[PDB]
RNA sequence: GCUCGCCGGAAGACCAAGGGUUCCUGUCCAACGUUAAUCGGGGCAGGGUGAGUCGACCCCUAAGGCGAGGCCGAAAGGCGUAGUCGAUGGGAAACAGGUUAAUAUUCCUGUACUUGGUGUUACUGCGAAGGGGGGACGGAGAAGGCUAUGUUGGCCGGGCGACGGUUGUCCCGGUUUAAGCGUGUAGGCUGGUUUUCCAGGCAAAUCCGGAAAAUCAAGGCUGAGGCGUGAUGACGAGGCACUACGGUGCUGAAGCAACAAAUGCCCUGCUUCCAGGAAAAGCCUCUAAGCAUCAGGUAACAUCAAAUCGUACCCCAAACCGACACAGGUGGUCAGGUAGAGAAUACCAAGGCGCUUGAGAGAACUCGGGUGAAGGAACUAGGCAAAAUGGUGCCGUAACUUCGGGAGAAGGCACGCUGAUAUGUAGGUGAGGUCCCUCGCGGAUGGAGCUGAAAUCAGUCGAAGAUACCAGCUGGCUGCAACUGUUUAUUAAAAACACAGCACUGUGCAAACACGAAAGUGGACGUAUACGGUGUGACGCCUGCCCGGUGCCGGAAGGUUAAU
RNA sequence: AGGACCGAACCGACUAAUGUUGAAAAAUUAGCGGAUGACUUGUGGCUGGGGGUGAAAGGCCAAUCAAACCGGGAGAUAGCU
């Protein structure tokens, strides 16, 4: 439920919260946590590789089952939890033999439902089965690219991938970007759209709310000196040049994909 | 005002001390230069 | 058992002082200048054998040497170690 | 020595960092000290730092560093696994009193505590590099219970007043006491217990996790403070004595209650929010190989051990960083009275100072202030600077608006003291007494005593009652930027940058991109509701025409065209 | 509840005066802004010079920055003084 905030102060004027009352109001499950130390966008050389990353609230990492290998054993869903590590909410599930794991929460999943992986699983939102067992034309998420590698496609808060075709060893997918990609028919996928679909309806409202998420401010390139950026300089506002990166690569329109290994897997590009 | 030398013995020895010089190759060449010049205090280290 | 040869090298000198004269008559504690690497057990073993007297406890402290100037040349005296050796009651020592 | 003045959320006290003998005593006055100096942080000599509990070391890890092999690289070397380092965080335990010229939670007196050794005695499943638990964690807010501490009364000791009065509802001073041990309270959390079973916890497991069934609602965990003990002690105003006038010795009364009360404690709580809040060991537990009456295990008692290093002194400063005995800078802890919302501010206590040139004179001029006739911005680039406003309560408050604001708009009234209501009210606190009780740190009832606003009425004083310090000038029009924020350390704080938003574009994951000869790493333990780049810059209404040029994207028939 | 309000600590530096061989190689005095947050601070770490870092002033990188410092080529070169 989106909640428009009342304008008691500027900085609360434009805030829309996304309030989900079903999330667990307690501590997360302690065995599945581990330390997630921040980086600041800096590699092992100490240099800033990717800009604008730094600060933000401390975040513990939640070990999430993407591989989803407990086949045959049914699992009931204990509660839904908030995950700071990702945009989608996660679900704490309890198998029959007593193991607890975290999965990505699908759209219609709530506390108390039963999920089950494996080939003999039913087709309800939550089950995970190889895509030679999933009917053509259904919406799945948490899709593997390689069998047993773990789900890599359609993991962000409201995404999903449709299965449009199958020719023997491959299935053809309609990715969320609109790209048509071939994936082997033995890769696991999880039924239904992924949960937190109204995540994109939030508006942060103030500058500090982006600093809470560890997003340092972005200085636009024309506000610099020519030693700093190709856009920099000028006596006033001058931009008489084609828009490039800080490293002189065209940005408005120039393609950058240079992977000739995976070109056989791409049916059509995005539009 | 706050001036540029704010001393700390721990930071003085980790940065300029004896074992910090002997750790790397160029730091060992620093101690070879000071021995060739004949320094009384070969490093920072007390 | 501390070896008998080391126990002869532990003790250096008695320390004469106003505080040493006070501790001998009130707390019954002698003040000794000891070797610098000597520990408390080595002092207690040395005083109980070389002076033939019963030691209750030994407290030690290291005296840092002063910086003096002979003429105009700077210099530093040696660090030495000081022991407050409390004898048991009834025991007496010169 | 007596006065005077100054600080007193510090200009007092305790440390860390840093310094390194500046500490204490004797002695010296050349140099050093912005003067003299008998003095000194100066010279010279001597003295001074005492730990099983404080701290370090040590056990443990964070960021990070190093890194066997390894991978990579002309060489140097780079990265990194197992590991091993690395506190600023986790990990056993001591308090009170006394004492030195100088140290004390270290010495002494008193009373404790912890962890290891060995050794007997009783007891017998022990065992890890493994499993589990615990350690173990955010911001904000709300009270409640307390204590530190203060005030008043009582109590004890002293006093009866240089000048009117002062045997009293008078004045002065004291009224202190710990860790530990016992009690388990306010209060917080929690359903217990037994059996059966179990694709989980890499194997195992009695443990944890999960299924059952049965039974009991009441056990457990945490917990400030209080009370008791510690304590017939210690401390204690004063006296009594000697006096090197510094002191030293001796003796010692009362040692209670009420009320107020923290930013400290319960509280690592509770409530709530989204931005979703270290790790590892100690500690607890489970078994694996192993061990089989041995080892080990816990239990009592006895005994032994607890090393080494630091401990002086300054530490918002004359001792540290500033070349100086430099209006600078410097993290933590302690937080008395009166007024006050207050850690503001005024004056004070404890405590510490008067800032290492003075003495006169009382010109111009400069510096920092005070007041000013009449006028009141005529000054000026410009009300720069000054002056003015200033508190609380109540009344009242416009355009406009995103309905929150504007707004403390503006403007005005009241304000002291005394008495009465009421010898102190409403309220707070809550004793005896009585009742009840699973009996206690219990529950009612009960109101003594203490504390105590605020208001009305009456009176009264001054020129003036928010009387000092303290403490908004206000309104009208308009440019720009939405805002809070940011910036040229040291002439520019702005309309510049950032910003939420918006859009374009790239990017299918071994992602684009970036740092790297490379290995790799960041992006990201993320996956197109994601990430990078670029422009614009909340919000409202909107964003028109041009693809010739320059880019970019798509095309592949022809022309042209490299090595070969 | 709040990048909410008033206001000390604390952080900052808008205006004026002083000072300009200063008390001070940027400070004092009287005002001033922020003051639960994009806050501030201790300790330790990491990024290195055509490199870092930069809410972007060509700012900052040890009183030095349109390419730091130190040593070396080195007695660079100087139709100039
Ligand atoms: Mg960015
Ligand atoms: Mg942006
Ligand atoms: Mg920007
Ligand atoms: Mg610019
Ligand atoms: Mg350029
Ligand atoms: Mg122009
Ligand atoms: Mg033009
Ligand atoms: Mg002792
Ligand atoms: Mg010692
Ligand atoms: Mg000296
Ligand atoms: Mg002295
Ligand atoms: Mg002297
Ligand atoms: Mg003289
Ligand atoms: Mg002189
Ligand atoms: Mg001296
Ligand atoms: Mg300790
Ligand atoms: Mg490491
Ligand atoms: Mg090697
Ligand atoms: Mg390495
Ligand atoms: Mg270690
Ligand atoms: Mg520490
Ligand atoms: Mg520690
Ligand atoms: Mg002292
Ligand atoms: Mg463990
Ligand atoms: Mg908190
Ligand atoms: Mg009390
Ligand atoms: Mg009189
Ligand atoms: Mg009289
Ligand atoms: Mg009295
Ligand atoms: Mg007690
Ligand atoms: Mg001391
Ligand atoms: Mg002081
Ligand atoms: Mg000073
Ligand atoms: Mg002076
Ligand atoms: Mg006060
Ligand atoms: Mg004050
Ligand atoms: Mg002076
Ligand atoms: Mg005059
Ligand atoms: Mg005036
Ligand atoms: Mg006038
Ligand atoms: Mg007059
Ligand atoms: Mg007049
Ligand atoms: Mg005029
Ligand atoms: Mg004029
Ligand atoms: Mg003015
Ligand atoms: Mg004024
Ligand atoms: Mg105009
Ligand atoms: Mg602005
Ligand atoms: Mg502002
Ligand atoms: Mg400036
Ligand atoms: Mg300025
Ligand atoms: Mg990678
Ligand atoms: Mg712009
Ligand atoms: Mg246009
Ligand atoms: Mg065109
Ligand atoms: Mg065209
Ligand atoms: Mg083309
Ligand atoms: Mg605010
Ligand atoms: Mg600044
Ligand atoms: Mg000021
Ligand atoms: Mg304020
Ligand atoms: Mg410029
Ligand atoms: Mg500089
Ligand atoms: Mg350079
Ligand atoms: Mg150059
Ligand atoms: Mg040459
Ligand atoms: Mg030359």
């Amino acid at each position: 439920a989106v909640v428009k905030c009342k304008p008691t102060s500027p900085g609360r004027r434009h805030v829309v919260k996304v309030v989900n009352p079903e999330l667990h109001k307690g501590k997360p499950f302690a065995p599945l946590l581990e330390k997630n130390s921040k980086s600041g966008g800096r590699n092992n050389n100490g240099r800033i590789t990717t800009r604008h990353i730094g600060g933000g609230h401390k975040q513990a990492y939640r070990i999430v089952d993407f591989k989803r290998n407990k086949d045959g054993i049914p699992a009931v869903v204990e509660r839904l939890e908030y995950d700071p590590n990702r945009s989608a909410n996660i679900a704490l599930v309890l198998y029959k033999d007593g193991e607890r794991r975290y999965i990505l929460a699908p759209k219609g999943l709530k506390a108390g439902d039963q999920i089950q992986s494996g080939v003999d699983a039913a087709i309800k939102p939550g089950n995970t089965l190889p895509m030679r067992n999933i009917p053509v034309g259904s919406t799945v998420h948490n899709v593997e690219m390689k069998p047993g590698k773990g789900g890599q496609l359609a993991r962000s808060a409201g995404t999903y991938v449709q299965i449009v075709a199958r020719d023997g060893a491959y299935v053809t997918l309609r990715l969320r970007s609109g790209e048509m990609r071939k994936v082997e028919a033995d890769c696991r996928a999880t039924l239904g759209e992924v949960g937190n679909a109204e995540h994109m309806l939030r508006v942060l409202g103030k500058a500090g709310a982006a600093r809470w998420r560890g997003v340092r401010p972005t200085v636009r390139g024309t506000a610099m000196n020519p030693v700093d950026h190709p856009h920099g300089g000028g006596e006033g506002r001058n931009f008489g040049k084609h828009p490039v990166t800080p490293w002189g690569v065209q940005t408005k329109g120039k393609k950058t994909r240079s992977n000739k290994r995976t070109d056989k897997f791409i049916v059509r590009r995005r539009s | 005002m706050k001036r540029t030398f704010q001393p700390s013995v721990l930071k003085r020895n980790r940065s300029h001390g004896f074992r910090a010089r002997m750790a790397t190759k160029n730091g060992r060449q620093v101690l070879a230069r000071r021995r060739a010049k004949g320094r009384a205090r070969l490093t920072v280290s007390k | 058992m501390i070896r008998e040869e080391r126990l002869l090298k532990v003790l250096r000198a008695p320390h004469v002082s106003e505080k040493a004269s006070t501790a001998m008559e009130k707390s019954n504690t002698i003040v000794l200048k000891v070797a610098k690497d000597a520990t408390k057990a080595e002092i207690k073993a040395a005083v109980q054998k070389l002076f033939e007297v019963e030691v209750e406890v030994v407290n030690t402290l290291v005296v840092k040497g002063k910086v003096k100037r002979h003429g105009q040349r700077i210099g530093r005296r040696s660090d030495w170690k000081k022991a407050y050796v409390t004898l048991k009651e009834g025991q007496n020592l010169d």
